[PDB]
């Protein structure tokens, strides 16, 4: 039975993946700004729907090895949808429908992450949890960098605004999703890994935000970027502390503290440089 | 001696211009003639680093640091060479040292955390 | 843990609320009938999605005080989406895309109400039930 | 000697490439080894001129000129260094000398008049 | 000796950067100190070739080749210098030799045929 459900999932995932690729090609084969906008909206819409359909069936996969496959399917669809949108938007530039591209990536990243977390919330193996965490972090990281790069290839305007907020929102949600799944870990080895996953993501989100305000030396964004950076660091740290509190072994408690101090210092330096600009 | 000064200058010029191979050859001369020039040990290590010659970069960075323990950049680059070779424990220690000397080195801090993750 | 889930909800709700406001401003800042139609459709689409995401997480809030917060978040999003649509549609008039405005409000009201009822169906305190009822009635009346 | 030739060449190359600091260091060597190379005295003065080191540029230009009084460019640059320091009387005299050697130096002539105005 | 190594390096750097005149001066030094460096004889010949100094390029290429007969590039450039001077018989012989060493040198082959046509 699990095979039946999983097979329906693989089928839907393959179909969607292919449709996404076809839409992306059409947008590049075509010569108009609208072709790009339509593929971006349709890729995102289809990817969203595919993910939701998968979650709907995936919830019946009592056995973890199938759940793992469902998570992978979601993550793969999300990655392809994001990359397809990125490519079209990046090729297009000219500040036209670029906000849609940023929003679409962020929305897909959120959808996929929460869907993964939702399925992941129903299992018990530690390795599985780690895989779910990894998938979330993977998606968040890719989405952040795709968004970052798009803003650099548009130059200032409002695209960097969208990017700063999108990154902060995504990173925050990803962190909390990780913290939530991570709260079910049984050993320090795994809790520490979750902490690090958070810390790495937080650092990357901060660097992307930092770079966007910094490379445009723009006071509007210096202020927003600073607030976003502080926000990320505070939440990342609190998430870490929640998890850290369940660690009973000093080697890991100390590691977590070092990580927290590192995040805080990184955030502070990014802020200081932006203030000086 | 004048020989050391010329060797140093040629090394430095080639180094700045990206001809690291040339710089290496010149620095070996500068150091053979004057082993205490920490700057040549350092630039030599960088010239090798730039070529992917990480073991050499490590040896020379270590020498530069023995002569000048406060060279935060050398500590940083030392950590980077260890990092590139997969020795995260060492990269971690050296990133921390570079940071103690220079707390503003964001990249060292970021790399410290990344090394910590890779070491596990 | 409930805080984690609730925090994700507050985060999503704030984001959506803000996006709705931005779309509404764009529609008034712009000079075309389509700007209004686009904001109406996007406000409704985003509000719908936000509500659904919230329900999806809110269902894990075993403790009622958090559920109450989730309900409030849904209701607030629904209200802002409705008011934003109303304002744009009312300012616009001229019988253009007005049917969309009506449908959008009704659809949002339905979505929000049923979502609230769905979450509300899982708790036991009488006051909470009354609050859920009040929220539904509030949304229906405004719509 | 070969040492002087290498010093000279390194100085000249660095000079041409804009690394005037390097050129200065190399020329000091070239001159220490061979004090009569007017070209090094001259390029040394220019390397300093380029860095805003006008007092040094003046000293070295004077040496180059003692060795070679017909170096119109050096007279010109000498005048420019004096001009930059506000010593217009000296700039005026040197612009005139550069012009006697090279009447086609329009810039020296223009600068002569400007110096005359600034001196009053 | 260190002097030869510095001379060589300076020559090579100047050569790469296009300052062939400088490279010539440096290579003369490198060879005076160490006459067996075929690479300097070769690069010296090229530095002259680049300036249109074909007779010099021929002399130096010949020396480089006596030290290293397998330098196909030197044979090629030798042939080119003869070609440029109108001595097609010599250019022909050297293009053929460069080709025996390196059959993939299309330009030498094309130039061989062109030289054959010019010689008649």
């Amino acid at each position: 039975i699990e095979e039946v459900v999983a097979e329906m999932i693989d089928i839907l995932a393959e179909s969607s993946k292919k449709s996404i690729e076809e839409l992306a090609r059409a947008a590049d084969n075509k010569t108009t700004e609208k072709a790009v906008a339509e593929a971006i909206e349709e890729i995102a819409r289809l990817a969203t729907a595919a993910i939701q359909l998968i979650e709907a069936l995936a919830k019946n996969l009592a056995s973890e090895e199938f759940m793992a496959r469902a998570i992978s399917a979601i993550a793969e669809l999300a990655k392809k949808a994001i990359e397809a949108i990125y490519r079209l938007a990046d090729n297009h530039t000219t500040d036209t429908f670029m906000a849609r591209a940023i929003a679409a990536i962020a929305n897909l990243a959120v959808t996929a992450i929460l869907a993964i977390a939702a399925l992941a919330s129903n299992h018990t193996t530690e390795e599985f949890m780690a895989r779910a965490i990894s998938a979330i972090a993977e998606l968040a990281k890719k989405a952040i960098e795709a968004i970052y790069r798009l803003a650099d290839n548009h130059t200032t305007d409002k695209f960097m605004a969208a990017a700063i907020e999108a990154i902060a929102l995504l990173a925050t949600l990803a962190i909390l999703a990780i913290a939530l799944l991570a709260s079910n870990h049984t050993t320090e080895k795994f809790m520490a890994r979750a902490i690090m996953a958070i810390a790495i993501l937080a650092a990357k989100a901060i660097e992307a935000i930092y770079r966007l305000a910094d490379n445009h030396t723009s006071p509007t964004y210096i202020e927003k970027a600073i607030e976003a950076i502080e926000k990320i660091a505070r939440k990342a740290i609190k998430a870490i502390e929640m998890l850290a509190k369940n660690i009973t072994t000093e080697e890991y408690k100390e590691k977590a503290k070092k990580i927290i101090d590192i995040i805080r210092k990184l955030a502070k330096m990014a802020i200081k440089k932006l203030e000086d600009n | 001696g004048e020989e050391a000064e010329l060797a140093y200058l040629l090394g430095e010029l080639a180094y700045k211009l990206g001809e690291y191979r040339i710089a290496i050859r010149a620095y070996r001369i500068a150091l053979k003639r004057d082993p205490n020039n920490a700057e040549a040990w350092y630039n030599l290590g960088n010239a090798y680093y730039k070529q992917g010659d990480y073991d050499e970069a490590i040896e020379y960075y270590q020498k530069a640091l023995e002569l000048d323990p406060n060279n935060a950049e050398a500590w940083y680059n030392l950590g980077n060479a260890y990092y590139k070779q997969g020795d995260y424990d060492e990269a971690i220690e050296y990133y921390e040292k570079a940071l103690e000397l220079d707390p503003e080195n964001l990249e060292a801090l970021q790399n410290l955390l990344n090394a910590m993750d890779k070491q596990g």
